[PDB]
């Protein structure tokens, strides 16, 4: 018994390569491919619903996942070190800034809190780095819309439109030229199943992506009437009837 | 957590970590010491291998334990800094439960302890540093001149010089010393110094330091151009023969 | 037990010298070129972006140029996210002189404790070290502009004019053939842009790539204002220069 | 590759514990001990190797009670065993502390269970080098258990570890065909006697003692005892018969 | 609430000759104005040529007799069979009571 | 360098060899385990094995009755499986002190494979070589079937399969649900989606069974039960009446 | 309580500290100096608690001392101050409190002006022209409200304290023994030998 | 690697034999006990002329009738010295009396085998063993003059003249036909001085070596190098004679 | 094969073994020989004691435990010095708490338990010491060996140590003889003085080389030296 394991697993090489997080790098290029996408009135954020068997049902499996209400997150690599990240996520959100300000975290400091778990996985004795990259969407007052990519070594970048996993390098390429600083939301989430087309070897449907939004407040989403204050939250999941409307459209 | 003991013994009979730890010591920038009659002179080489420093507030060799005792090493500057620390606090601790400041051979005995600690605990590697200690001790004027290493062992030293190329400039020291009489004046004192530095340093106005201790508490680092007035002298001596 | 797996981080080479931190070195070497120049009258930050796209949110954009004190700043060179466990330690420890003394930090007690740090994880813990080299420029009232370097062995010089990261013996050669003790901030601004842009890897300087800050005593103040560069500003200045 | 097999927690490509299957030969090489479960309770029974003349017979107990219903016997590294028993107890004494009820024989039979398991889980524990075969009578019925170094437990008609462990089996296999209806703590005693003899000829080199203990419910009251003076040499006398 | 002192009564007395020591003390044994015991022994014979006797809260004085036995036992088994000298006797008594100082053994010992 | 393979630190492939391991070590028992969804029930249907005619028969179980409303079956060792079960079943105890309701059957799968992960992340924690299938009928989706494996893997399953022959039997639920076009198998009692978990069994491995060679839990509303040698003779007789 | 009065010039600072050590029933010493050296340029005098008053005195100059040596560099009054106040902050919390008044008697050799701080064992710092600790106040007060002046020279400073101490003499109960008269200014530290008949 | 408590296949511990080769490296110490007290010698061995001889401290006072010599790696010795002049301060604490030399010895070589990664046993929190031999003399009343020979392997042996160091082996050959039972304190203070200067590189003076004696009337005295250097020419005198 | 499993004691060999326990047993063999002997009365050990050299003393080889109670060291003397202050501990324990003298059974309980716990942990060794128990308690007079695998016996004779198997060869042979030796110390000892000169071939035992101690129904564990022990030889 007792952790015996109290030094570093990752170290430095004579190359100055550290090895773990490029191998953890190397398992986010196996992982299916996700994007995020940033509009002027909104962000949108969407993934392939890999499943393993069609016996499986495909909707207890969330790759996409609300951190705050103005908040979201998805992923690509390793499964279950995504979903761990989450519950770390959320939690982080209301121990480190919503006990204390009263108000949900900003996107770049809850990325930034998250970041610090992936970095810790990195230097801290007995452990391995989180085999995931993450694309966190989402919206505050003072910083409006904002999407940021956060990697296995705990670094992390603000981006318009960005893509990770299998078909990354191809997805980013064709970002680069449909991107522009004046898109709406709704153009936005058109470019979305555009580009997860070129990704998505089998069926393409509302059933088989994964896809949600940071836009316009939600009162019906809200659960309850009587501060004016209180609008409801900003993350949306689209269901599969609102994509397959728009796959119809393409 | 972690305990994993790095200093142990080889089949032959050495602590490699030990051992290392004084290659670390040989890598470092010369320090040599010497004590006269009546003061104790330290002296170190500054680096040459990129030079746009601001030596206004770059850290100094020569470091101050209390106003009497000071201290200048060779080895790794970082590791230096956390023996200088811990004997700038057991200074204090002493002078607040003795009501009388160190004195130089306890000082020693205190940071010579602390690198013996390292030795022999686990999860720590040994310190690669080994420091030259000077003072003088309270309401005394004897010269007091001290050497530590990695290993934990402290001697008190006429004259001794650590670092790079301290193997030459101790054959200088060797057959330049002089027990039966010793340098009676500061200035010969400082001059013995810069002529065994400038067997090592080769011609170095700005890559020369010298820091003079004498008793009671009176210690004064000495400027670029008083440093170079014993160069010019020295290089003068060559010259005449 | 896990004594197999031990990569003993904390010990010394044969040499003398620290694996680790000789690798974590080789690292920074790596990372983008950052560039500290002390003038007369304010110190001037210069850092090259590592990796860029077109898709970049640049004005949102944060890795290099960090904000530790009202009057402390740092350059970044290696990991980003090492440095911000650095970086949150030295903004903790600077509000804590703060609130111990009602003065600001000097900058070298606040440049100290962060070398002391990245030295703990040299010589105990047997975790690895803090790939990271940092330029400090900072402000106090007792030696004025001062400039610092940090490297993972925890040992820290005052320089004049430094660089870290990528192609720093190129950079360090360029700085001592311009740089002079009466500079003027202007002046320091243009032989940072100047150095970067000849020691670049890439094709051009050009506005995207670069993070800059000025360090400044406003003569029609009378205190320490610090000027983190905005994506315009740097590509304003670098057409002044004459770079385009 | 290799080396899968010189660390404990380590699985092998094969989705194997060689350190539990290394532990498994030092229970091969131990001595045969054997378990008989009769219609109202069970018996256990031991060969002890006379390795000199000097031992003093009767006095070196290999057989161990937990509480005061169960009885324990074990195959390889005796101290082993000991210390699974010494657990087994204060883990008996917990359970009667809190629910009052002697601890029934499948939950004790899981508590050892878990806990030998545990120490395949960690690189810094070794696996047990013991074979315990345990039991009692408890609420409902009698009970019999055989644990194995990798924490894998059955319930057993008859238990059979160590040396002539094949033996053991084939004469344990052919009492549950003859007796389907269920055989008596008297003639499970004597059979016990029996199976040991005849056991006794893998390792026929040396000298052995004979150990038997029971716990029935209209024999001992549903506590363990140990047979002793004529009962034992009625058994001994009954193996001796058969043997030739 | 609960007093963790009593009063067992009771009176030693030790006197000590040119070249011989004697320690008395009566047997009876009290709890307020009853009789526990009207024979209790008080003073014990410890080893070494030494006896003792701690006088006030029986239970106290129980236990430290108790344990300066075995501070005797274990100076044998430390110090190769030697003998303890009445006055190294003494200072470990000291240790022993003043071991318990802020929760004191009730007791007057004489050896 | 070589040691990749022997802790969970991830190779140059950016794989861990430890948990690919423990997936290997669930076809140890040569055991094949099949779930199915009926109308308002969940049954799970496993191999029974008794090698030696000295085990008694009734102790060797791998289906374990973890709350009153959950049932679990396990794919790998014994040991390990009751590991996965104790911890289970302290869990299932925990939620319903600590939240005052009993541990729908998808959040205890997640906690179970919230803890097969941090063994895949942290090196000193092996992971357990079992797969579990966690099965219910809960108070608000309904008839559940929720796995989790080695690697720290959680998802929902309209039917499920696990074993040496699982691909068989997953190919041979899978047309089935093609057919019926429904994901569940539409029969009010119990007994015959019993009946129809056995049928499949059959035909997706080619072998014939008796009373002592499968083993079966059925998991109703408030209450999850395993059936004893007599009721899955019962079984067995009304599906011979109707090949 | 012991007397302790402070008194802010124009370029120095006066503390004047009583002699008497009293426990119990006896005046134990008549020529205790109540006062310890920070710094070259700040004094520090202290009252209270018997055992409290000289341990956190030294604690204190042990301190100040050790970042004088560290730093090369003497600390401002100010820093020295605020330093000695959140450590009777922490203190006051703690489960055995310092009850401990001090008087920082310091002079800024960058800003070239005599300053006087006055902190009580709870940790609450105020920046006085003079000050004063317990009820040494309550006969001083009224004086130095009258005669003060910040332009005063460091004998016009001597001549209102020798009027403040001749109040205590009469009205005051307890005989304090006299007070030990220091000043700081920017030449250092000096102690007037000479207040006894002054 | 190997753990550090690991026995050899012969059946010694690895560390423990390992830490026998360092104090082969060390200077010579020499001790012989007699009936007029205990003379403990040892080899200064300064590595330039530089450094001051009188600052090398290899003979040390635990107690007034307590004193050490070293041999080895004598760093390792201070906090063995520091334990020992405690357990002998203690000890007179507790009992008002002084410690016997063998209680002495024996709470000092209870510290040697307390070395590993976490042996299961106490709180043996150290890395290495001592690389330090200690040759421990002393007076009691009890066993009177006494010499003892504290190993890094936690056994001490009593002699009657002991050697320890680099020319250890052909040191305790020459004692083993030099002492008898019968010498007095100065034939034992010529003889130390005697087959020092045998195993020496340098040759022997008031410099490169120093005396102590332990003796019940005065108790332990180093001997200075006046007196050290009057005896260094008696022996020259007495051995020029045959 | 043998260089891959005998790194730690955690560590198991293909066959089964465990090499550092097999080494700590070794270090038995290479020590100095001890025998330990018994009747119905009385409970003799004789131990053979070793110097490093002639100007050395005989470093001792048996331990006083409690006043019924003591044992005899093969091998690494720290190690036995541990095991014996803990069994002092738990006969101390035993007298203080339930005012009972320790059963010498239940003693060797205690040294096996306590021996076990280092052979199954990481970084622990085991210990390098093999002990020869005798007591006696309310069962009459009793002898145990110990061993570092943490097997313990007991015997009505037996040897550790080097070329103790003639000395075991011996008891083996006059097993029926020592075993009626009751109410006569002097006679016991002599079988063990008898049984230990077995297993000499370097010298012959003298004065300060033998060590003996005895404990019995009305004799409490006492060990006699040098002089002590000058008519058995």
């Amino acid at each position: 018994m007792t952790d015996r394991y109290s030094f570093s697993l990752t170290t430095f090489s004579p190359s100055g390569k550290l090895g773990q997080i490029d191998y953890a790098l190397t398992a986010v290029k196996q992982g299916v491919t996700s994007l995020g996408i940033k509009a002027t009135n909104g962000v949108v954020i969407a993934t392939e619903k890999k499943s393993s068997s069609p016996l499986a049902m495909s909707e207890t499996l969330s790759k996409v996942s609300l951190l705050t209400p103005d908040i979201g997150a998805v992923y690509s690599g390793m499964g279950p070190d995504y979903r761990v990240l989450v519950d770390k996520s959320r939690k982080v959100a209301h121990t480190s800034y919503k006990r204390i300000y009263g108000e949900y975290p900003p996107t770049k400091l809850l990325v930034s809190e998250v970041a610090k778990i992936m970095q810790e996985a990195t230097q801290s004795g007995g452990v391995r780095p989180f085999g995931v990259s993450l694309l966190i969407a989402g919206h505050d007052e003072f910083n409006g819309f904002s999407l940021y990519q956060v990697d296995p070594s705990g670094s992390y970048f603000p981006w318009k439109a960005t893509a990770i996993g299998k078909g990354s390098v191809a997805a980013k390429t064709f970002l680069e030229k449909r991107w522009n600083d004046e898109l709406e939301l709704e153009d936005a989430i058109h470019i979305a199943l555009l580009t997860l087309k070129e990704s998505v070897e089998g069926e393409f449907n509302g059933d088989t992506i994964e896809l949600a939004i940071i836009g316009d407040e939600n009162p019906d989403l809200l659960g309850y009437t009587g501060i004016p204050t209180d609008k409801g939250p900003r993350f949306r999941k689209l269901t599969s009837q609102e994509i397959n409307d728009r796959l119809e459209a393409l | 957590g972690y305990d994993r003991a790095l200093s142990i013994f080889s089949p032959d009979g050495h602590i490699f970590q030990v051992e290392y730890a004084l290659e670390a010591v040989k890598r470092g920038t010369c320090a040599v010491g010497v004590k006269g009659k009546n003061c104790v002179v330290l002296g170190c080489e500054r680096r040459s291998t990129l030079k746009l420093q601001d030596t206004r507030i770059t850290p100094s060799k020569v470091s101050k334990i209390d106003s009497h005792v000071v201290l200048s090493f060779s080895g790794l500057n970082a590791d230096s800094r956390i023996l200088i620390e811990k004997a700038r606090v057991e200074a204090q601790s002493h002078r607040l439960t003795l009501e009388d400041p160190v004195t130089v051979e306890y000082l020693t005995r205190y940071v010579a302890g602390v690198q013996q600690r390292y030795t022999q605990s686990g999860g720590v590697r040994p310190f690669g540093v080994s420091t030259l200690i000077a003072g003088f001790d309270p309401r005394d004027d004897e010269p007091k001149l001290y050497q530590t290493e990695p290993s934990g062992i402290y001697s008190s030293w006429s004259a001794q010089t650590i670092g790079r190329n301290s193997k030459t400039v101790r054959e200088f020291l060797e057959k330049n010393y002089d027990r039966k009489e010793p340098p009676a004046t500061v200035e010969e004192c400082v001059k013995l110094t810069v002529r065994s530095l400038l067997e090592v340093v080769q011609t170095g106005a700005k890559n020369i330091e010298i820091t003079v201790v004498k008793p009671d508490s009176d210690i004064v680092a000495l400027s670029s151009e008083e440093i170079n007035q014993y160069v010019t002298q020295i290089e003068q001596e060559k010259q005449e023969q | 037990g896990s004594r197999r797996y031990d990569s003993r981080t904390t010990i010394f080479s044969p040499e003398g010298r620290l694996y680790q931190v000789e690798y974590a070195l080789e690292s920074i070497s790596h990372a983008g070129t950052a560039i500290g120049i002390m003038a007369s009258d304010g110190i001037v930050l210069a850092a090259e972006r590592k990796v860029t796209s077109t898709l970049l949110e640049q004005d949102t954009s944060t890795e290099k140029l960090y904000k530790l004190n009202d009057k402390i700043a740092v350059a970044v060179a290696g990991l980003t996210a090492d440095a911000e466990i650095l970086i949150n330690t030295a903004r903790i420890h600077a509000q804590n002189y703060l609130k111990t003394y009602n003065e600001d930090i000097p900058v070298e007690i606040l440049v100290r404790r962060l070398s002391d740090i990245k030295q703990g994880y040299t010589q105990h813990g047997g975790l690895r070290p803090f790939g990271v080299s940092f330029i400090y420029a900072g402000y106090d009232d007792r030696y004025g502009y001062q400039l610092y370097t940090s490297n993972p062995s925890g040992n820290y010089t005052g320089w004049k004019a430094i660089s870290v990261g990528a192609n720093t013996s190129a950079a360090q050669t360029l700085l001592q053939m311009d740089y002079k003790d009466d500079m003027k901030v202007d002046d320091a601004i243009e032989l940072a842009l100047k150095t970067l842009s000849k020691t670049t890897d890439s094709s051009a300087l050009t506005y995207d790539r670069l993070e800059f800050a000025t360090i400044r005593k406003g003569a029609n103040d009378g205190e320490v204002y610090q000027k983190i560069f905005k994506p315009q500003e740097i590509k304003d200045i670098l057409v002044k220069t004459g770079i385009t | 590759g290799t080396g899968y097999d010189l660390s404990n927690s380590v699985f092998s490509p094969d989705g194997r514990n060689f350190q539990v299957e290394y532990a498994v030969k030092a229970v091969e090489n131990g001595t045969t001990s054997i378990g008989i479960k009769c219609n109202d309770g069970v018996v256990f029974a031991v060969e002890k190797l006379i390795t000199s003349k000097l031992l003093v017979p009767q006095k070196n107990v290999k057989i161990q009670v937990v509480d005061r219903h169960i009885g324990c016997v074990y195959s390889g590294l005796i101290p082993d065993g000991r210390h699974l028993v010494n657990r087994g107890r204060e883990e008996a004494a917990s359970f009667k502390k809190l629910y009052k009820t002697p601890i029934p024989i499948p939950a004790f039979a899981d508590r050892l269970g878990q806990y030998v398991q545990a120490h395949t889980l960690y690189n810094s524990v070794r696996p047990f080098g013991v074979s315990t075969i345990f039991g009692g009578v408890d609420k409902n019925g009698a009970h019999l258990y055989m644990l194995e170094p990798s924490g894998s437990y059955w319930g057993y008609k008859g238990a059979a570890t160590g040396k002539g462990r094949q033996s053991a089996k084939a004469e344990l296999e052919k009492l549950v065909d003859h007796h389907p209806e269920g055989l008596s703590a008297r003639e499970a005693v004597k059979q016990a006697a029996k199976i040991i003899y005849l056991a006794h000829e893998d390792n026929k080199e040396k000298d052995f003692e004979l150990e038997i203990s029971w716990c029935s419910l209209s024999e001992t009251n549903g506590l363990h005892k140990f047979v002793k003076g004529d009962l034992l040499q009625e058994a001994i006398d009954f193996a001796q018969k058969e043997i030739n | 609430q609960f007093n963790p002192y009593g009063d067992n009564g009771g009176t030693i007395l030790g006197i000590a000759g040119e070249d011989f020591a004697v320690l008395a003390g009566d047997t009876r044994n009290i709890t307020d104005y009853s009789i526990n015991s009207r024979y209790e022994p008080k003073v014990f014979d410890c080893g070494d040529n030494i006896v003792m006797s701690a006088n006030g809260f029986a239970a106290d004085g129980d236990a430290l007799v108790k344990r300066f036995k075995n501070s005797v036992k274990w100076y044998h088994f430390d110090h190769n069979d030697k003998k303890l000298s009445i006055n190294s006797a003494a200072r470990n008594i000291q240790h022993l009571l003043y071991g318990k100082r802020f929760f004191p053994y009730y007791v007057h010992t004489i050896i | 360098a070589g040691y990749d393979r022997h802790i969970t630190i991830f190779s140059p492939e950016g794989r861990l060899y430890q948990v690919e391991y423990a997936f290997k070590a669930t076809n140890q028992t040569n055991i094949n385990s099949l779930a199915v969804r009926g109308k308002d029930c969940t049954v799970v249907i496993s191999q029974k094995k008794v090698p030696d005619k000295l085990l008694d028969p009734t102790t060797v179980s791998y289906i374990f009755c973890i709350s009153r409303t959950i049932g679990m079956v396990v794919n790998g060792p014994i040991p390990d499986a009751r590991n996965a079960a104790l911890r289970a079943k302290a869990e299932a105890a925990e939620f319903r002190y600590k939240y005052g309701y009993d541990m729908p059957c998808d959040v205890l799968a997640k906690r179970m494979a919230n803890l097969s992960q941090i063994y895949t992340q942290r090196a000193y924690m092996r992971p357990l070589g079992v797969i579990l299938t966690f099965v219910s009928v809960d108070e608000e989706l309904g008839p559940s079937i929720y796995k989790t494996d080695p690697a720290g893997y959680y998802v929902g399953y309209k039917a499920t399969a696990t074993g040496p022959k699982q691909q068989e039997i997953t190919t041979n639920l899978e047309n089935h649900f093609k057919k019926s076009k429904i994901d569940h198998i539409n029969e009010e009692s119990w007994e015959k989606v019993v009946e129809f978990a056995i049928t499949h069994m059959i035909d997706a491995l080619g072998t014939e069974f008796s009373k002592n060679d499968l083993e079966v839990g059925v998991a109703t509303k408030d209450k999850f039960f395993t059936l004893s040698a007599e009721n899955i003779e019962e079984r067995l007789v009304a599906i011979a009446e109707q090949d | 309580m012991d007397i302790i009065l402070g008194i802010r010039v124009q370029d120095s600072v006066i503390l004047a500290s009583s002699k008497a050590v009293t426990r119990g029933i006896s005046v134990l010493k008549d020529s205790d100096d109540k006062t310890r050296q920070l710094s070259p340029h700040t004094l520090m005098s202290f009252a209270g608690e018997a055992g409290d008053t000289v341990q956190f005195a030294e604690y204190i100059q042990a301190n100040i001392q050790l970042y004088s040596i560290r730093e090369d560099y003497e600390l401002s009054p100010q820093a020295v101050s605020s330093f000695v106040r959140q450590e009777l902050a922490k203190s006051i919390r703690s489960r055995r409190p310092y009850q401990v008044n001090v008087l920082i008697g310091g002079y800024d050799k960058k800003k070239n002006k005599p300053e006087l701080y006055q902190i009580d064992y709870l940790g609450t710092k105020v920046e006085l022209p003079y000050g004063a600790h317990g009820y040494s106040g309550f006969y001083t007060f009224s004086l130095l409200d009258h005669h003060y002046r910040p332009d005063m020279t460091t004998e016009e400073g001597l001549d209102l304290l020798k009027l403040c101490v001749q109040e205590l003499e009469k009205r005051m109960p307890m005989d304090f023994k006299g007070v030990i008269v220091k000043i700081v200014d920017k030449d250092g530290i000096r102690q007037v030998d000479d207040f006894q008949a002054q | 690697d190997r753990g550090v408590s690991t026995f050899s296949p012969e059946g010694r511990l690895f560390q423990v034999e390992y830490s026998l080769e360092a104090i082969k490296l060390g200077s010579t110490a020499i001790g012989i006990a007699t009936k007029e007290g205990v003379v403990l010698g040892v080899e200064k061995r300064a590595t330039s002329p530089l450094l001051e001889s009188d600052s090398i401290e290899k003979i040390v006072e635990i107690d007034r009738h307590i004193g050490c010599a070293m041999s080895g790696l004598t760093a390792d010795a201070r906090s063995m010295i520091e334990h020992a002049r405690t357990a002998a301060v203690t000890h007179n604490l507790y009992y008002d009396e002084d410690i016997n030399v063998e209680s002495l010895t024996q709470s000092v070589c209870d510290l040697a085998l307390r070395f590993g990664e976490g042996a299961s046993g106490e709180e043996r929190l150290m890395s290495r063993p001592f690389g330090v031999a200690l040759l421990i003399a002393g007076h009691d009343a009890d066993d009177g003059y006494q010499l003892f020979h504290a190993e890094p392997s936690g056994t001490f042996y009593r002699y009657n003249a002991k050697a320890i160091g680099s020319g250890s082996e052909g040191a305790q050959a020459e004692l083993l036909n030099e002492w008898h039972s019968s010498l007095t304190l100065k034939e034992a203070e010529l003889l130390v001085l005697k087959i020092l200067k045998q195993v020496m590189e340098e040759k022997l003076d008031e410099n490169n070596a120093q005396l102590s004696c332990i003796t019940k009337q005065d108790g332990f005295k180093i001997y200075d190098n006046e007196k050290t250097a009057e005896l260094i020419k008696e022996l020259k005198e007495k051995e020029a004679a045959e | 094969f043998r260089n891959n499993y005998d790194g730690d004691t955690v560590t198991f060999s293909p066959t089964g073994r465990l090499f550092q326990v097999e080494y700590a047993l070794e270090a038995i063999k290479q020590g100095s020989v001890t025998v330990g002997l018994r009747s119905n009365t009385h409970a003799v050990l004789v131990a053979l004691k070793r110097n490093a050299d002639e100007l050395s003393s005989y470093q001792k080889k048996i331990i006083k435990c409690d006043e019924h109670m003591g044992l005899s060291l093969a091998g690494l003397a720290p190690d036995a010095r541990v095991l014996s202050n803990y069994l002092r501990q738990q006969c101390n324990y035993s007298s203080l708490v339930f005012n009972r003298k320790l059963a010498v059974e239940r003693a060797g309980h205690l040294l096996c338990d306590k021996a076990q716990k280092n052979t199954q942990s990481y970084g622990g060794r085991p210990y390098g010491v093999g002990l020869l128990i005798i007591g006696y308690d309310k069962s009459g007079a009793h002898l145990l060996e110990f061993q570092p695998s943490g097997n313990v016996t007991e015997l009505y004779g037996t040897a550790i140590g080097a070329r103790s198997q003639g000395a075991k060869t011996y008891l083996e042979r006059t097993l029926d003889t020592f075993i009626k030796i009751d109410g006569n110390p002097d006679e016991l000892i002599k079988a063990g003085v008898e049984a230990i000169s077995q297993s000499l071939r370097d010298e012959s035992l003298t004065v300060d080389n033998l060590s003996i101690a005895i404990v019995g129904k009305d004799t409490p564990f006492t060990i006699y030296d040098g002089e002590a022990v000058a008519k058995y030889i």
